[PDB]
RNA sequence: UAAGGUGAUAUGAACCGUUAUAACCGGCGAUUUCCGAAUGGGGAAACCCAGUGUGUUUCGACACACUAUCAUUAACUGAAUCCAUAGGUUAAUGAGGCGAACCGGGGGAACUGAAACAUCUAAGUACCCCGAGGAAAAGAAAUCAACCGAGAUUCCCCCAG
RNA sequence: AGGGUGACAGCCCCGUACACAAAAAUGCACAUGCUGUGAGCUCGAUGAGUAGGGCGGGACACGUGGUAUCCUGUCUGAAUA
RNA sequence: UUUUGUAUAAUGGGUCAGCGACUUAUAUUCUGUAGCAAGGUUAACCGAAUAGGGGAGCCGAAGGGAAACCGAGUCUUAACUGGGCGUUAAGUUGCAGGGUAUAGACCCGAAACCCGGUGAUCUAGCCAUGGGCAGGUUGAAGGUUGGGUAACACUAACUGGAGGACCGAACCGACUAAUGUUGAAAAAUUAGCGGAUGACUUGUGGCUGGGGGUGAAAGGCCAAUCAAACCGGGAGAUAGCU
RNA sequence: GUUUAUUAAAAACACAGCACUGUGCAAACACGAAAGUGGACGUAUACGGUGUGACGCCUGCCCGGUGCCGGAAGGUUAAUUGAUGGGGUUAGCGCAAGCGAAGCUCUUGAUCGAAGCCCCGGUAAACGGCGGCCGUAACUAUAACGGUCCUAAGGUAGCGA
RNA sequence: UGAGCCUUGAUGUGUAGGAUAGGUGGGAGGCUUUGAAGUGUGGACGCCAGUCUGCAUGGAGCCGACCUUGAAAUACCACCCUUUAAUGUUUGAUGUUCUAACGUUGACCCGUAAUCCGGGUUGCGGACAGUGUCUGGUGGGUAGUUUGACUGGGGCGGUCU
RNA sequence: GCUUGACUGCGAGCGUGACGGCGCGAGCAGGUGCGAAAGCAGGUCAUAGUGAUCCGGUGGUUCUGAAUGGAAGGGCCAUCGCUCAACGGAUAAAAGGUACUCCGGGGA
């Protein structure tokens, strides 16, 4: 799935409006990417797929505040 | 970002300092590998005595 | 509770019982083959094919019992790579499936109306999917009011076409 | 009340109104006990990639219109009684 | 029934019996009627439950003006001899009925659009495993020998069995004609006809699903249908039409 | 050979051959939200698309138009950047008429800005085009020939009454 | 290499004139023996007019309304402007190189007698490729539709005020 | 020759249309021009020279001002942009084919 593990971030529907406002249906496609990270607790490469917003999320809480919050919610990794 | 640098890093050098650094070079070559820490305010307090 | 009674088409045959163990009704149990979530492996559903432990005054051949997947926890083990992890095994607990409406969330048209048709309307309706309960959802103010105040949410009537 | 009994039944029959009855299982009330959850007082603390903003959409009666508020795919980004 | 107009040779009816088409809700207007009257009347709800209680609110007696505002007057204008609109006429609530609005809106009927499902047991193409092709001819490359050539080339015999080869059964097709046309058959029968060792044919099982499949290309095939299958749902789609 | 099962078995369709274009392999292309498969367990003597249709003689002329392939200075040109200017608001200054700081907000959009187009050159086994007006040879007809028409150029070979 | 920005120094010939006057300010003394005017060269500017300055010669002064000039001082101190040069900060363009993101349908190792995938090593690329949001061009490949009425039948022609 | 009446607010009453509209209009109120004056002038000899509405642009007017004071916006008045030519204008935006045709009604 292109669901986002960190913030949680999933596809929604949008809409095409041109010049002559007709609508054709669309969806909202995240910036999502593969990306490896090394964590200082466990010494271990651990990938993600996440998206443009949630690697900064890791940026301001760390690598190993993220992992602590997939623990308590229940997703894997 | 504000990552202090630790070891003997290149122009830029600071050997423990707080200077500006693009966000790509920060994350896997300052961050993990090593030579600098990040600045949440509890990593710069501690390694402020080191 | 009882002198009647053995479901009905459906008689017949053979009995049971009359003062408390006939029959009938209710509560609590036992039995519950095979298929179907079907869960020992498979399968052209009601069939085929096994493994482990345990039992034979006939220890050949059968019978009893267990063995799916996944999530979580615990214990024992355990790579590339030395430590570690991945991975593997076992045990306890729990989930799977079905069902008419109501509810919440995720997707979502067209016929038609505009006397045509594209914005619009039809309409977040139909349908599809996920999840839950006897209701769900919502809910204790970064809300309304206007210098006077009211004090969560939901529902009904007005405001008002 | 109603139905049946050979035609239309208060008094023929089953019932109805009323008055009672539970071995065992079970619903709901108070009463009591146990295992757990946790009062109250004072001193703090006040929810950051968040509010807001650009672009692109959706939802509030409100179709971008002078268009607030609410939701966010993308890009950024505060203040601290 | 439709029409300027029908015995019309315009449309419809075999007959009988049963069933079958102007309704319901909520709004608003007019009329009839009833209660009250410058007032009328409650909706939800409470309820000793068609009572009673509840007057939130709606309608009306006052309108002019875009509005502020003014007021039995007011607006337009700088101001009106005026003018425009009003003032000197009783409404309101039940009930019944005639209309309109929104709902299927008097009933019956499309061809079609969209969504959710079901089918390659028929046919089109393919994949894997098997089977079938009686019989009779034409005699390639090559092999050998001989003639011939300076030598090859070339030629004459036998051997050889190549072929989207010929003729012709099974088999696979369906060109002409006839019978048949409420047939024996929702495409067949009889007699001629074409391929028939291959671009063949065929048994069994699998794959490709609808705005798609497949197609040695006809807009053909896709369960006797195909210019977009089938069935269910939106759906009582819509019709200014009969 | 193949096809309009069930009006059209053919002149149609297919066909080997020829020619052009795409494609260097994680190929082009096609099915797929994607994964991945097909192409292919192949590799330019190969694959995909289009066009003609054994073979033999051959396939002339025109690049303006419409496509394609390049080339590239100038011109225009989206997202983004938000320069100046204007307006609202007001601490304050002004008996008021009015003006106006910072802050915030609104409006205008100078500059940066790629492809595409305009422009230039090729490409006809790409799509197409291959003309009019007069004069002129025998019996006629025709025009080897002789002018004009600036649309890019006017039917060659072979044939056809 | 184009640009901002921070200090440090040049740099200014309308015209009279002791003479290639930047603009306003404070401002009749600052500076020089911790060695100055005023000449002589090199580097160097240039409308070759003249000036700046290292070194050296020289060994005690230049300066002030100085009278002129629309505007008076390299007497000095401040905000600096015009032009221009160097170092240094910063933002982009162009180009080279590298690894840590990332890609690997290269090899190898392990889970694992396993063509998936995951972990690990190594090799070749490498901030390209690719993807998401925004945006211009292309686009019957596909989808929804428009395509008028009178009318000696319809269409052409023609008309609609 | 001289001037701007091609003027502002009105208008009893009437013609003409289904309606929207259109056409004539003395006189009055205010302020002008010409003529000495009586008077005349609300365009031209009359009848053609045209386009509703919606959305806006500009100017004026404290009329409204979603807590208040303003402002944006809207209203009024003035005025501009439609060969909407199918000209009482279905959209800001629209051409062909059906001998494959399919439905509904009438016709040789």
């Amino acid at each position: 799935s292109r669901v986002c593990q960190v913030t949680g971030k999933r596809p929604v529907t949008g809409n095409n409006r041109s010049h002559a406002l007709n609508a054709t249906k669309r969806r909202f496609l995240p910036n999502l990417h593969s990306h490896r990270f090394w964590v200082e607790s466990e010494k271990r490469f651990v990938t993600l797929r996440v998206s443009a917003k949630g690697m900064r999320v890791i940026d301001k809480k760390g690598i190993d505040t993220v992992l602590a919050e997939l623990r308590a919610r229940g997703e894997k990794y | 970002m504000q990552v202090i640098l630790l070891d003997k890093v290149a122009n830029l050098g600071s050997l423990g300092d707080q200077v500006n650094v693009k966000a790509g070079y920060a994350r896997n070559f300052l961050v993990p590998q090593g030579k600098a820490v990040p600045a949440t305010k509890k990593n710069i307090e501690f390694f402020e005595a080191r």
